[PDB]
């Protein structure tokens, strides 16, 4: 009926505790919130 | 028969919990 | 400083030359806070109405200026660093006819009854007059002085405010001019012959743009947790519901550095100040352990040629701890000296020494001439121009076999050749670096252990964050290191005590705002999930907790969760349907209570 | 890796300056980026 | 330690050693916002076509009509929702 | 262009190549450095 859900920091699992990791990865877009998103669709859902 | 310290798996990533606990299931 | 109020709303410039229409703009600019405080200086400050001096304010990353006046009594700025005509200074005077920007190398002389002078009379080595239309012209006279990239950014606004003295609006300020300068601006002071004085520090905001051009509303994304939902959605009206918005972390409040307590010296000062160098075929290799790798000392010993680092940098070698220092020392001509180095191909790299491409490790060339270059010469040298096959890496062939051609060179150079084929002292320092197991380590002063506490540490070289406590893992004599399941580190030990610490992470988790809707109320509350609350409330205490924003907290409003910690709500023990969902059967609503 | 010197970005920072650490982390922000996507778009998958 | 050493070089050295004048110059390029621009042949503005267009650096294809955007004395492009360029001001009339 | 600068000096010849982004040496570190993310031309002319 329903599954683990989960939560993603992206920032620090790409870029755990590095301020200069986080500059880098703010060039390539909204790729963190479309990841966070989904999961969080996925966490709604699942109590659906 | 199946089997707050997030001791596992510190990289960012978390479990959240169900909103309907087992008692209320089983309610 | 004689008095401090909040700004309110105020000091929101446009961030740059884009029209926006419609839209909402997320940025990041420097800007003032809302809410925070402002020095409101009480006519002149020390300084009275007419008085001899007033002092010198600093000048933060940009300020914002305001002062509602119709006297003009407020006539310049001055900006500059030691503001006594040994740097030069940047001069913003207004006549009430034109505006007269100047930088030159100024001296203050506590330029300001019944008298008007001139001002700075002491103005030396000029390079920047400009002049413009008035600053100045009830009136707020808002500014906003901004020093980035050369440039010295200002904006103004200038609103009707008849019945406040600090007006409860908002307004945007608009760029007035915009100068290349390329002047530091450290501390700035205002020239008078009543004014507020703000700082800007980095901020994120949330700007909305009218159907013209203009910015008509501003919201601060680190003010509250309400504001850091609004710009999650980029929206300024928020729905009913629980919204991820950031994530908090507890911040390490000290820093901790073990490495094992070694007085004994590496010895850099043989190796490069030796008697003798090795031949360029036969290079001398020797080993630096069990020492203190302190580099300062091939800086004082000689100005280089070249000090090129491929796997690390030359600034951080007294930070890093090695487990194989290795000095090969010996002499080569100078038009040599570029091609040792990894990836090369020529004569050097294969046959007389080539090196891996995997390198870590710094070349440090320095001219020999003044004790090698002579007529008759050095006869060290021994050059290979041939060798039957390519040389392996760190390989070494003493021994020397004639071809079927006499393979070795041995040629001693006069001081009148030209510096590419003058000697020069080459020593190449290989570095391997396997996850601070060693010894060796850069010069660095020992602090106390501390446990129990989220602080940042630095164990022979091994640099991380986390929450140190006494281990009950059985390490071997000969294990340092512990790991779990996941190859993290979670274990290490001391290096002056051989203590066994466990490595805990500091706490973090995602933070969630429950808003009744922005139609209803303002109140939110605060869920930190996956934390307990006395931990929240311990991090808050210590100024530790990540997010600058702080809800009230207040007795009987913290209720712990499977969720984690809720800040901002009263638990009750009435039941009703779900609402706003939290978890593990907690659900929150926006209710009226005991009347 | 990802074909970076170290798994780690604290070992990066410690050792290179930021010209070069900025290469070594766009490979690892790249490896653990595309680490992400695999995970949410199987998540996704799993979910439905 | 004296840091700063004054030596001229004779003209017999090496020239490794021989004196060289050098000029950096310095260009921070921000998007066509100023009037420092290398020499071109400025035309006519052609309106209601699809046409090429380099506006003050600003290089792009499209078709360019009369705007209703009411643009501040200071404001010299505009963009929508997305980001991208919509709107410019003619650097020799200021037209939008 | 926003900024055109032009800085003049004059230089031994041997250090023309080490006026660049990235270089390591006596100039860059100790006579003028130039930022990493930098947008210009270096142009040498023997003045013998
Ligand atoms: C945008 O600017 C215009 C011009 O300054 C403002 O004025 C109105 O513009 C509309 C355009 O259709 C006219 O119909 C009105 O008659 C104008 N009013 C006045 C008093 O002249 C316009 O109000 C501005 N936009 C907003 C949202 O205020
Ligand atoms: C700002 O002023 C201080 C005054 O001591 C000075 O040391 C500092 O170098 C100045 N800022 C800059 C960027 O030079
Ligand atoms: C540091 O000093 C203590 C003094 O008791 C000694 O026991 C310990 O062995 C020393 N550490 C090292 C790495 O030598
Ligand atoms: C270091 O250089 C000085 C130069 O005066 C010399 O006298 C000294 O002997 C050198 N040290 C060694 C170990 O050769
Ligand atoms: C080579 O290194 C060894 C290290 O012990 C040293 O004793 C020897 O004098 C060195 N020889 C030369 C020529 O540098
Ligand atoms: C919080 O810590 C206390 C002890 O400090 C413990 O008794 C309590 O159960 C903990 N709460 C949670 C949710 O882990």
């Amino acid at each position: 009926v329903s599954m683990t859900k989960t939560s993603v920091d992206c920032t620090m699992y790409i870029c755990g505790d590095s301020t200069e990791c986080s500059n880098l990865l703010l060039q390539y877009g909204s790729f963190c919130t479309q990841l966070k998103r989904a999961l969080t669709g996925i966490a709604v859902e699942q109590d659906k | 028969k199946v089997t707050l310290i997030c001791a596992q798996k510190f990289n960012g990533l978390t479990v959240l919990p169900p909103l309907l606990t087992d008692e209320m299931i089983a309610q | 400083t004689q008095s401090y109020t909040n700004s309110f709303t105020r000091g929101v410039y446009y961030p740059d030359k884009v029209f926006r229409s419609s839209v909402l703009h997320l940025t990041q600019d420097l800007f003032l806070p809302f809410f925070s405080n402002v020095t409101w200086f009480a006519i002149s400050g020390t300084n009275g109405t007419k008085r001899f001096d007033n002092p010198v304010l600093p000048f933060n990353d940009g300020v914002y200026f305001a002062s509602t006046e119709k006297s003009n009594i407020i006539r310049g700025w001055i900006f500059g660093t030691t503001l006594d005509s040994k740097t030069q200074s940047l001069l913003i005077v207004n006549n009430a006819t034109n505006v007269f920007i100047k930088v030159c190398e100024f001296q203050f002389c506590n330029d300001p009854m019944e008298s008007e002078s001139g001002v700075y009379s002491s103005a030396n080595n000029c390079t920047f007059e400009y002049v413009s239309q008035p600053f100045l012209m009830k009136n707020l006279r808002e500014f906003v002085f901004k020093n980035i990239d050369g440039y010295f950014k200002i904006y103004s606004k200038h609103t009707p405010i008849i019945g406040r003295d600090f007006p409860q609006g908002f307004s945007a300020l608009e760029p007035l001019v915009d100068l290349p300068i390329g002047i530091n601006i450290t501390r700035f002071q205002t020239l008078l012959a009543d004014y507020y004085v703000g700082y800007l520090q980095p901020r994120t905001f949330l700007l909305k743009y009218n159907e013209n051009g203009t910015i008509t509303d501003a919201v601060d994304c680190a003010l509250d947790p309400l504001s850091e939902t609004k710009c999650t959605l980029k929206s300024f009206t928020v729905e009913k519901g629980i919204y991820q918005t950031s994530n908090f972390r507890v911040q390490p409040t000290e820093s901790i550095v073990r490495f094992p307590n070694v007085t004994n010296l590496c010895p850099f000062h043989e190796v490069f100040n030796a008697t003798r160098f090795a031949s360029v075929y036969a290079w001398n290799r020797t080993r630096i352990s069990n020492c203190v790798a302190d580099y300062s000392v091939l800086y004082n010993f000689a100005p280089f040629f070249a000090f090129k680092c491929y796997g690390v940098s030359p600034t951080k070698l007294n930070d890093l701890c090695f487990t194989n220092v290795y000095a090969d020392s010996f002499v080569i001509k100078g038009n040599e000296v570029s091609q040792i180095a990894p990836g090369q191909t020529g004569n050097i790299a294969d046959y007389n020494y080539k090196l891996p491409d995997d390198f870590t490790g710094c070349v440090i060339a320095w001219n020999s001439n003044k004790l090698d270059s002579k007529h008759s010469g050095n006869y060290d040298y021994w050059y290979r121009s041939f060798r039957k096959s390519k040389l392996k890496p760190f390989e070494r062939d003493i021994s020397t076999e004639i071809y079927q051609y006499f393979p070795l060179q041995s040629y001693g150079f006069r001081p009148t050749y030209g510096v590419g084929h003058q000697p020069y002292r080459v020593v190449v320092l290989s570095f391997e670096l396997l996850h601070a197991p060693a010894t060796v380590c850069g010069p660095k002063k020992s602090t106390n252990l501390v446990k129990n506490k989220c602080v940042n540490f630095n164990f022979n070289g091994l640099t991380g964050t986390g929450v140190l406590t006494k281990s009950n893992k059985k390490f071997l004599p000969f294990q340092q290191f512990g790991r779990d399941i996941v190859d993290t580190t979670d274990a290490v030990r001391d290096p002056q005590t051989l203590e066994i610490l466990d490595i805990t992470p500091c706490s973090f988790g995602g933070v969630s705002v429950i808003t009744p809707g922005t139609n209803t109320s303002n109140q939110v509350a605060v869920l930190y999930q996956g934390v307990n609350c006395t931990e929240v409330s311990v991090a808050i205490h210590a100024d530790q907790l990540t997010p600058t924003w702080r809800v009230y907290s207040t007795g009987s409003n913290v209720f712990q969760t499977r969720a984690g910690c809720l800040i901002g709500a009263e638990y009750v023990n009435n039941s009703y349907e779900c609402d706003i969902p939290i978890g593990a059967g907690i659900c929150a609503s926006y209710q009226t209570q005991t009347k | 890796k990802f074909g970076a010197i170290s798994s780690v970005l604290n070992d990066i920072l410690s050792r290179l300056d930021p010209p070069e650490a900025e290469v070594q982390i766009d490979r690892l922000i790249t490896g653990r980026l595309q680490s992400l996507q695999t995970y949410v778009t199987q998540q996704l998958i799993r979910a439905a």
